[PDB]
RNA sequence: UUUGCUCCACACAAUAUAGAUGGAUACGAAUAAGGCGUCCUUGUGGCGUCGCUGAACCAUAGCAGGCUAGCAACGGUGCACUUGGCGGAAAGGCCUUGGGUGCUUGCUGGCGAAUUGCAAUGUCAUUUUGCGUGGGGAUAAAUCAUUUGUAUACGACUUAGA
RNA sequence: GCCCUGAAAAUGGAUGGCGCUCAAGCGUGUUACCUAUACUCUACCGUCAGGGUUGAUAUGAUGCCCUGACGAGUAGGCAGGCGUGGAGGUCAGUGACGAAGCCUAGACCGUAAGGUCGGGUCGAACGGCCUCUAGUGCAGAUCUUGGUGGUAGUAGCAAAUA
RNA sequence: AGAACUGGCGAUGCGGGAUGAACCGAACGUAGAGUUAAGGUGCCGGAAUACACGCUCAUCAGACACCACAAAAGGUGUUAG
RNA sequence: GAAAUUGUUGAAAGGGAAGGGCAUUUGAUCAGACA
């Protein structure tokens, strides 16, 4: 959908005469903007409680910063998603420095293994795996090994000319 | 850049030298290919080879003369690639098309003169390795060529001459590297270092 | 010595010529629109000729004058001629071409005189 | 529709164009592969029928 | 000395167009060695001059030049747009263009 | 048939030009590997070093580059000559010898430049042809008609004729 | 999910073509860039609209000056104009020192119908303005009459013994 | 083949969908400069052989609405669940 | 003494029609304006 922000948002049941102070309800939300942010809240919460924009109200609207933004983390991600032909409940792991990059790659990835596009996806949690040896998925615990080390074999470098009197190396 | 530029065919894929070279010649630019039988494909040999056979079918129904050539020397299956690329039915277009030349090997002048290569269109740096992909001397004897095993001598010849030139050349230059070395140190070497030279 | 004014500016120089006179002999060049039902140029299809329009009208300071300042006006005389003896910079007389030519030097003789321009004065001269 | 009976064709394609030869004297298209072995020798000869 | 040039080579390229229509008011132009609409901001307005030869001598020359200006960068590699007194003559699409140095800001 | 042809030389003239304007600057092969230097046991060898772009390399100062003088070097290079050798893929070009001659911005001097007027491509390339001159060289053929029938609708084919 | 089997038709053939395989393919993100008679700004033409201005002593009061918006078009309506033959008026209009007509990749005015001129040809009449009038404008109708082409130096001119 | 509502084509060019009455964009006086739409930017062809994460190797791969078709059923190919 | 259509002369262009639009090169031709 693009290149996310995370936002707390905040809503509730506008106010009546014999019910003044309405519960409020909180929602993160993975979203570009906060446009599209306040969007999704109210698409999710007529998916769970008796309001709607009409009836309702936005209370606060903010963005939460990531905490160590340059801390590598191994996140893992619960999902809920449309096929063609049902419906369905993933998990997955995802390894980056943010939550925020990580909602961006999952996204990608649902869009490219499984071809769904934003609309059909439901985020159900992001959270971070404390402990590692809760790491899951292979394709993560990989990168946990101790005094990891892995060269780049062939290399290619961009030629800024359209011709060259070389021929190259991928060396590396 | 230069009046003439000559491009070693040699591990080059097909589309992507037509691709530039067709470009080259519209806006002016002479050029001319060699090597032309050591040209790439992507795609398993049995592929392209089939691939041919789908053009070689394609003829004028009541005068296969008057409809489609087969060429079958991999400098023309490479022109083929190429006058694709050009609106050659244009007087603009039949223009760009003579200031290009595509050769088997490296015949006379070229020989002696540089080749170039083109590094947008060099399989080395653009098939993902492990892919599979040909070779147009290959592919072209399997659909008639007749001259694959002469072009291969007279290169191995070729080939032979030039590592003459270039080992006499390798001496020669050492020499100069040793010239320049006592000019290290001199006032002027000291200088022109300043300089970025 | 024509009155000034701004630049000429002439919209659209080259003829509108019949479609199709350019097809058949028994088609004149004369202008003349098509009223066809299917008709590429009735129906201005991208490729061929425009038609006279009103968007092309001259400006209304530069109308009707030729290149040079003056609007010109047919002459078959002297007393003619002489209409244009306080118009001098905004006029120039044309000989009307059934002048004969001894009429014709007394003409130009008084236009001279008048200091009034004359755009054909070498018709029928006697050289 | 379909030829309702089936039969060969009239004649043979690879004799095409069935034209005037360029010369009187038809042209030897093909010599024997050379056994460089043997003494030299001619690989045809000139005739009159 | 054997270098004489006071210009840029520049390359005529196409006219300004669509995919199916031309405008000969605006030619295009490649000046060796600009990769980059940054790189092509420098050449802004100065003048190009595309000189050829012809038959009958005219002020004294059989050499005449048509001259116009550089005007706007074109896309992102460097290319550039330019418009000339007279439209150029298409047949020139691949002539040799010359790019001056005037009007000069250094 | 009115002194025609050709190769070289310059001269006048025309006519062109898909586009000169410092230089198309030569191993091969591999890319999950290589170049280069060096050593040695000469090898799928040791050791060293390089890449990460040609952003290089070479050339480049002088009336579009005039006229001149000197020094240091003995180098560079243009040109026509001469010695030997190589290249047939389209070689039609490359290398080597030797004297001659020009230039040298390697360094140091004398003189010139203006008024082309504050820009105007400011004309320096190479294509093809035509016409005289005189330095070499060379002195045919094809066709019509006639004729044969290994050929043929007509052309064409195939023979023959001092 | 992508890919593969399932997957058979007739001239040779179509992701538009070339061709593309860490794509020039499929899903998804981010930028930049190209370009419609459309959008913004400006000039010019016209249409509609709103203002202003009879004060003489010069030239259009259906005029002059300011301002704003708008402009697709078959069938169809209306408007303002262009052109023809003849009629009333007028210019005491043009003309044998050359009317009219015809020819002219010569000139000029009009958005256009058309107008004007030069040069050639020619030989006896003709035009501008205001008005009147209609047998008043052609590309078509297997249109009418007349003239002319390509077809084409072509089909052919070979029955009846010579 | 026949009705409902709207918007169109017919009566309409212009940009895009190669092509095309009806789709997408946008409705036309003569022009200059700018910006865009829909659609595109390897070459044909104006415009990144742009950036990024995956996926896919087809001895008939695939490649953009309308649109120029494919289904049940299968795979120890590969991917994520 | 028009046109169709023809001969000659002159100029030009022509790789499976020709003619047309916008634009400019090149050739030919020409008006106006300078003062
Ligand atoms: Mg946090
Ligand atoms: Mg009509
Ligand atoms: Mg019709
Ligand atoms: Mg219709
Ligand atoms: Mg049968
Ligand atoms: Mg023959
Ligand atoms: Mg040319
Ligand atoms: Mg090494
Ligand atoms: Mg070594
Ligand atoms: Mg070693
Ligand atoms: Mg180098
Ligand atoms: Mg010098
Ligand atoms: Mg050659
Ligand atoms: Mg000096
Ligand atoms: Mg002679
Ligand atoms: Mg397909
Ligand atoms: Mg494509
Ligand atoms: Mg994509
Ligand atoms: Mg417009
Ligand atoms: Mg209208
Ligand atoms: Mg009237
Ligand atoms: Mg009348
Ligand atoms: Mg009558
Ligand atoms: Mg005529
Ligand atoms: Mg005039
Ligand atoms: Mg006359
Ligand atoms: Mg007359
Ligand atoms: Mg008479
Ligand atoms: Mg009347
Ligand atoms: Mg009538
Ligand atoms: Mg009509
Ligand atoms: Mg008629
Ligand atoms: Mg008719
Ligand atoms: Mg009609
Ligand atoms: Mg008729
Ligand atoms: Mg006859
Ligand atoms: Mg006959
Ligand atoms: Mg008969
Ligand atoms: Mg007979
Ligand atoms: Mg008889
Ligand atoms: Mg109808
Ligand atoms: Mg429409
Ligand atoms: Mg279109
Ligand atoms: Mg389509
Ligand atoms: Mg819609
Ligand atoms: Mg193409
Ligand atoms: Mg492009
Ligand atoms: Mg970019
Ligand atoms: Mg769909
Ligand atoms: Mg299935
Ligand atoms: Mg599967
Ligand atoms: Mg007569
Ligand atoms: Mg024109």
């Amino acid at each position: 959908m693009a290149h996310f922000k995370e936002y707390q948002v905040i809503g509730r049941r506008l106010p009546t005469e014999s019910v003044p102070e309405p519960k409020l309800f909180r929602m993160r939300i993975f979203a570009s903007n906060e446009v599209i942010a306040k969007s999704r809240y109210w698409y999710f919460l007529q998916k769970l409680h008796k309001v709607k924009k009409a009836s309702g109200e936005i209370v606060s609207i903010n963005q939460i910063n990531e905490a160590h933004p340059t801390k590598v983390k191994n996140f893992g991600v619960w999902v809920r998603y449309d096929s063609r032909s049902g419906t369905h409940n993933m998990y997955k792991e995802i390894r980056d420095v943010s939550r925020v990059a990580a909602v961006e790659t999952l996204y990608q990835d649902m869009a490219a293994r499984h071809r769904a596009r934003f609309r059909s996806i439901h985020i159900l949690k992001v959270a971070e795996i404390e402990k590692t040896a809760d790491v899951k998925r292979q394709y993560v615990k990989q990168f946990l090994t101790k005094d990891l080390k892995f060269p780049l074999p062939h290399r290619v470098q961009k030629s800024t000319k359209t011709f060259s009197y070389k021929r190259p190396s991928t060396f590396y | 850049v230069e009046p003439v530029v000559v491009i070693d065919g040699k591990g080059h894929l097909v589309g992507r030298l037509a691709s530039v070279v067709a470009k080259q010649l519209l806006n002016g630019q002479k050029i001319v290919v060699v090597r032309a039988e050591e040209l790439n494909i992507s795609g398993e040999f049995f592929r392209n080879k089939l691939k041919y056979h789908d053009f070689l079918r394609k003829a004028t129904a009541f005068n296969k003369t008057r409809g489609p050539f087969h060429f079958r020397a991999p400098s023309r299956i490479f022109y083929k690639a190429l006058r694709g690329m050009v609106s050659h039915k244009t007087a603009r277009g039949k223009a760009a098309l003579e200031r290009l030349k595509v050769f088997e090997g490296i015949p006379p002048p070229y020989d002696k003169k540089k080749r170039v290569v083109v590094p947008q269109a060099l399989r080395v740096l653009r098939l993902k390795p492990g892919r599979k992909y040909t070779t147009l001397g290959k592919l072209s004897t399997s659909v008639g060529w007749k001259y694959e095993d002469v072009v291969a001598k007279l290169e191995a010849k070729r080939k032979v001459s030039s590592a003459e030139y270039y080992a006499k050349k390798r001496a020669f230059t050492k020499k100069v590297a040793s010239a320049n070395a006592t000019a290290a140190e001199s006032d002027v070497a000291k200088q022109l270092a300043a300089l970025g030279y | 010595a024509s009155l000034p004014h701004p630049k000429i500016v002439k919209k659209h120089t080259k003829k509108f010529k019949r479609h199709h006179s350019d097809r058949y002999h028994r088609v004149a060049e004369n202008w003349r629109k098509q009223k066809g039902i299917d008709s590429v140029v009735r129906r201005r299809f991208r490729g061929n000729i425009s038609q006279p329009k009103i968007g092309y009208g001259s400006n209304k300071k530069t109308k009707f004058l030729s290149p040079s300042g003056h609007k010109t006006f047919l002459v078959a005389n002297v007393k003619d001629l002489e209409t244009l003896t306080m118009h001098t910079k905004t006029y120039a007389a044309e000989i009307a071409h059934n002048i004969s030519a001894k009429n014709r030097v007394v003409i130009l003789a008084r236009a001279k005189a008048l200091g009034i321009k004359v755009t054909n004065p070498k018709g029928r001269l006697a050289l | 529709s379909h030829r309702k009976y089936e039969a060969p064709r009239h004649g043979h394609l690879g004799f095409l164009p069935r034209k005037r030869a360029a010369s009187i004297r038809a042209r030897v298209k093909a010599f024997p592969k050379d056994d460089r072995s043997k003494p030299v020798a001619l690989t045809s000869f000139l005739g009159y029928k | 000395a054997e270098s004489h040039r006071l210009y840029v080579k520049g390359k005529h390229l196409s006219y300004q167009r669509s995919k199916r229509v031309n405008n000969p008011n605006v030619s295009l132009i490649k000046i060796e060695g600009v990769a980059t609409p940054q790189d092509a901001q420098f050449y802004l307005g100065k003048r190009i001059a595309y000189v050829y030869r012809a038959s009958k001598e005219v002020r004294g020359s059989k050499i005449r030049v048509m001259w116009g200006k550089v005007t706007r960068t074109h896309g992102n590699s460097g290319v550039v747009r330019a418009t000339f007194r007279n439209n150029l003559p298409a047949k020139t699409f691949g002539a040799s263009v010359r790019i001056f140095l005037y009007p000069s800001n250094i």
